[PDB]
């Protein structure tokens, strides 16, 4: 378990898994409000 | 002293020395001893200023409500027409602070170093810590013990949070604060926050 | 053919 | 050492001693080799279990006192959907917080075993339990029978870790049962009662 | 209003491309069954394409001559949403990112061979680190005045 975690600690698999969940978020955002050319809140 | 939460270790560089702490730092802030004193006298100062806000924010409303007086809300004390124009007023409260501000700062930079008074050289205040200056700024001589540093603390951060409190429910709601609480003693469990917006 | 095309548009 | 196993004639792990309650040296995948690893999956098997537990009593109870003429309490399924006197999220609010409270306390306990056994508002109660997942006290074992002989301990543990893992297999079995069939469990027990050969999931 | 722009709400071109993207669409939606779901997916198309104009048109934005919408990054009070008041928040978010990695960077100069923990990321300290930089502007503000900010 010990080695696993490790492996799973390295470089590309943290950036992979970054990369998707900052992907995923974004694409949420997206969906959620269509689109947006400036900033309505204030 | 206390803890801000069983089961965690406080940091090192608060000793339980200065006034109100609990050790409370998780982004740890204060760590270098210089930014601590900064960090202290913000503390201090700011609070201050903000115990007294949010008791002239409130206490008007309240007595407003039961009758004495009629004042316009806090929000609206801008708009109304006063003596003067707004302008000469912040002028002079500019000019004012300027004074004031830049003595305190002095006095931070270098302790024990504006205590006498330029226009009358008899007078001067006598010695002590930084931020509690004491001397004619206690007209009643109060006895300033530990306990009522506590307290003062405590009050500050209570009105930090009152303070926060008013204005963003006053952003996401129009109504004023004390009319929010008579709202919600109405009937709590169809007025909170989740009920209604 | 009209279902395999709605199978994306579900939500 | 010599305890019975999931799989007889095979061995056991060497991570698995058997001191443990309720230990059968079932852990082919070797999830648990570190120690801080057997440590917090022994507490979340233990709060499974309890949680587990009560949920399937608060099903199988008032659904079958349904099935008789004794009371009229509505569908497990549909429990969330019919009305209250209160919208659903501000009494998921309030439970959150009540559930957060004591949710801090035991992991507090859990990472600093002895911290939180005193009560902070009036200091003169106390919890007199001595082991992580095990608060005692008054509050918690009102009757005394927490303390004992470790044997005893250990018997009653075993119990209680075996009607836990029964009760979550009984409540994963009911909510499959409703999804994939659309009945009430005792309806679904009863028509496979009545005809134990064609009344199966294959039907 | 400025250098010569005509307020969104109020020009005609917008209207024309309006109308023309929306008889671009009509014009496929009639081939299916009007139940059929490719119907469902045109008409969503239709509502989306009436949301973004009517939402321009109503957020205060200048169309050009030849009909669409012109940014102003000059700095005006009516434009603070257009340049400037996104720009400060991505800073914000930047400079929470690079924070963060110089925090790192440092926490693992201590020991005898940083590569390996360069490589192989650790998970614990680098969450220690990462919510230390919600506050980055104060910290880095503090760094400067005390001098820690450059080498020497
Ligand atoms: C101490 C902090 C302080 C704060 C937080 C506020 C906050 C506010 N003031 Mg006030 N003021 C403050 C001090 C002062 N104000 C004024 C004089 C005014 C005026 C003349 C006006 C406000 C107005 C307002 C509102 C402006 C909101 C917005 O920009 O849209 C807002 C509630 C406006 C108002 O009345 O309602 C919007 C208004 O026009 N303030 C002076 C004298 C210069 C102050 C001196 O410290
Ligand atoms: C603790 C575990 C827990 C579990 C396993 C369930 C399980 C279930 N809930 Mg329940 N709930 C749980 C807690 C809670 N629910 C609700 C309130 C609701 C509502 C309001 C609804 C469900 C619904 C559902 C059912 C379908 C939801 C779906 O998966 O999509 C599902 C059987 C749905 C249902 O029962 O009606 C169709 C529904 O919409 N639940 C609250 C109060 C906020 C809970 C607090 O813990
Ligand atoms: C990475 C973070 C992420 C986050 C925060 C969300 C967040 C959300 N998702 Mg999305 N989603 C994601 C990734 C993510 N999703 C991925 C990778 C998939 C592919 C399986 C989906 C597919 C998906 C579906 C199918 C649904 C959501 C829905 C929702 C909402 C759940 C309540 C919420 C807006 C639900 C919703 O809001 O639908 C209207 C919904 O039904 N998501
Ligand atoms: C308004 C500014 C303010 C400032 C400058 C301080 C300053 C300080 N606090 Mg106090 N405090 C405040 C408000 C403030 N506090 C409030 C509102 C509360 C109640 C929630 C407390 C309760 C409190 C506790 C319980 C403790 C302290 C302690 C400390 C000291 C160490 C931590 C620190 O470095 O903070 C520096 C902080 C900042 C630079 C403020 C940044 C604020 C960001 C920009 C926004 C926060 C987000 C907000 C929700 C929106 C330091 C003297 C510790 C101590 O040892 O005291 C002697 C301690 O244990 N404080
Ligand atoms: C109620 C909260 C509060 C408390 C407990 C303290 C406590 C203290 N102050 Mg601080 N202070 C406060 C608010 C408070 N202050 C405010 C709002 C300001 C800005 C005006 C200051 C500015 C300040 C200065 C300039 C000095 C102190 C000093 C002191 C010390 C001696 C005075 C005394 O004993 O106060 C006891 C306080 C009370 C019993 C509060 C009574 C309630 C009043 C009357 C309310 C009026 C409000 C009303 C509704 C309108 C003591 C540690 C002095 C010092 O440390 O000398 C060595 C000193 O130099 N304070
Ligand atoms: C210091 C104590 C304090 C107290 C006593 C109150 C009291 C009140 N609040 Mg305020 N509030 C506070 C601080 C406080 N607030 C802070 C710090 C914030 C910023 C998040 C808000 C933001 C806020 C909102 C957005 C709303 C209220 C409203 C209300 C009322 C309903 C309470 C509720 O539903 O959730 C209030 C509590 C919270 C949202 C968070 C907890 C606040 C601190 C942590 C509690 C200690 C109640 C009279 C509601 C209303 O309008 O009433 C009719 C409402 O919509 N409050
Ligand atoms: C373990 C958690 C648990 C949970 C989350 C629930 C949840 C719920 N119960 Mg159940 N219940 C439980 C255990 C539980 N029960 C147990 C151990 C028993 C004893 C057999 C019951 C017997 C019971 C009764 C008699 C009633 C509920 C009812 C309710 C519902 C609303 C009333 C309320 O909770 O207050 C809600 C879905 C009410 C209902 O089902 O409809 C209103 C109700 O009348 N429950
Ligand atoms: C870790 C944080 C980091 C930081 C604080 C800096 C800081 C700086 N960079 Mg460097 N840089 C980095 C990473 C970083 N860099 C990486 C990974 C690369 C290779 C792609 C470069 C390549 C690079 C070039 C080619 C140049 C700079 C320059 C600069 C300077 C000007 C700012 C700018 O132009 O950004 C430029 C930024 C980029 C092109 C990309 C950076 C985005 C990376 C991916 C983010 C950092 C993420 C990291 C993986 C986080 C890990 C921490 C986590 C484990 C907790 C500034 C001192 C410029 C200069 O020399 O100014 C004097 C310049 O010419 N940088
Ligand atoms: C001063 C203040 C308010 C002052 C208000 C005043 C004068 C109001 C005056 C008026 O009303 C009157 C009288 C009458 C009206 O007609 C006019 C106005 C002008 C409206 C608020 C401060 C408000 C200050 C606030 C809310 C500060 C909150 C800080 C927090 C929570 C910090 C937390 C942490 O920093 C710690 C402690 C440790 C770290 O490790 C972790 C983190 C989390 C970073
Ligand atoms: C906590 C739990 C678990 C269930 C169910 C839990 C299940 C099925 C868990 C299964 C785990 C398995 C199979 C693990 C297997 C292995 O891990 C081992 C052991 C060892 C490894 O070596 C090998 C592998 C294979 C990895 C269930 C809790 C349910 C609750 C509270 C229900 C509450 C309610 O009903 C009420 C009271 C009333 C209703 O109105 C509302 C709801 C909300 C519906």
């Amino acid at each position: 378990m010990r080695d696993l975690k490790t492996y799973l600690s390295v470089a590309p698999v943290i950036s992979t898994l970054w990369f998707a969940a900052l992907a995923g978020l974004l694409i949420e955002i997206n969906r959620l409000f269509p689109d947006a050319l400036i900033f309505p809140f204030f | 002293k206390g803890e801000w939460l069983p089961g965690l270790a406080s940091p090192d560089y608060l000793t339980g020395s200065l006034a109100g702490d609990n050790g409370f730092d998780p982004l740890g802030l204060a760590e270098d001893p210089e930014n601590l004193k900064w960090f202290v006298q913000a503390e201090l100062v700011h609070g201050r200023w903000a115990m007294l806000g949010v008791a002239g924010m409130l206490l008007p409303e309240v007595f407003t409500k039961i009758g004495i007086i009629n004042v316009p809300e806090w929000y609206d004390a801008g708009k109304e027409q006063y003596f003067a124009s707004s302008s000469t007023l912040f002028v002079i409260e500019f000019i004012l602070f300027h004074y004031v501000e830049i003595r305190r700062w002095q006095d931070i930079k270098n302790p024990g170093s504006v205590n006498q008074d330029p226009i009358f050289k008899q007078y001067s205040l006598p010695k002590g810590e930084v931020g509690y200056p004491g001397g004619i700024f206690n007209p009643l001589n109060f006895a300033p013990t530990q306990e009522a540093k506590e307290k003062e603390l405590a009050n500050g951060r209570l009105a930090m949070l009152a303070f926060l409190g008013f204005v963003v429910q006053h952003n996401v709601t129009g109504k004023g604060p004390f009319e929010n609480l008579l709202q919600h003693l109405s009937d709590p469990w169809h007025n909170t926050i989740v009920q209604t917006f | 053919s009209g279902a395999n095309f709605a199978r994306a548009f579900t939500v | 050492p010599d305890r019975p196993i999931w799989f007889p004639g095979s061995t056991p792990p060497e991570w698995l001693d058997g001191s443990l309650p309720g230990d059968f040296g079932f852990d082919p995948l070797g999830l648990s080799s570190d120690p801080d690893s057997l440590k917090w999956n022994v507490q979340a098997e233990i709060v499974h279990c309890r949680w587990a537990m009560l949920g399937a009593a608060g099903i199988f109870i008032p659904e079958f006192l349904t099935k008789i003429g004794i009371l009229n309490t509505p569908s497990w399924y549909t429990a969330g959907e019919q009305e209250y006197f209160t919208d659903k999220t501000t009494l998921f609010v309030v439970e959150l917080i009540l559930i957060g409270w004591a949710e801090g306390r035991r992991w507090a306990d859990i990472i600093k075993p002895g911290s939180v056994n005193t009560d902070p508002v009036f200091p003169n109660n106390k919890l007199t339990g001595t082991d992580v997942g095990y608060p005692g006290g008054l509050w918690f074992d009102p009757l005394g029978w927490g303390s004992g002989s470790p044997a005893k301990l250990k018997e009653l543990r075993t119990k209680e870790i075996k009607n836990g893992r029964l009760a979550m297999l009984a409540v994963m079995g009911a909510w499959f049962q409703h999804i994939y069939t659309g009945t009430g469990p005792i309806d679904n027990l009863f028509a496979h009662l009545a005809d134990p050969g064609h009344a199966t999931i294959f039907a | 209003d400025i250098s010569g722009l005509t307020p969104c709400k109020d020009s005609k071109q917008f209207a024309k491309r309006e109308k023309q993207q929306i008889k671009k669409l009509e014009s496929s939606l009639k081939l299916y069954a009007p139940e059929s779901a490719p119907a469902l997916a045109l008409n969503a198309q239709i509502e989306k394409t009436k949301r973004r104009f009517d939402n321009y048109g109503k957020y205060g934005l200048l169309c050009g001559s030849d009909g669409l919408p012109h940014l102003i990054v000059n700095g005006d009070q009516r434009h603070w949403g257009e340049f400037i008041t996104p720009g400060i928040l991505f800073l914000y978010i930047a400079g929470w990112i690079g924070w963060v990695g110089r925090s790192y960077l440092i926490a693992i100069s201590g020991e005898k061979k940083p590569a390996m923990k360069e490589i192989i990321i650790d998970v614990p300290l680098a969450s220690r680190i990462i919510f230390r930089g919600f506050i980055w502007p104060v910290a880095a503000y503090r760094e400067f005045l005390n001098g820690d900010l450059i080498a020497k």
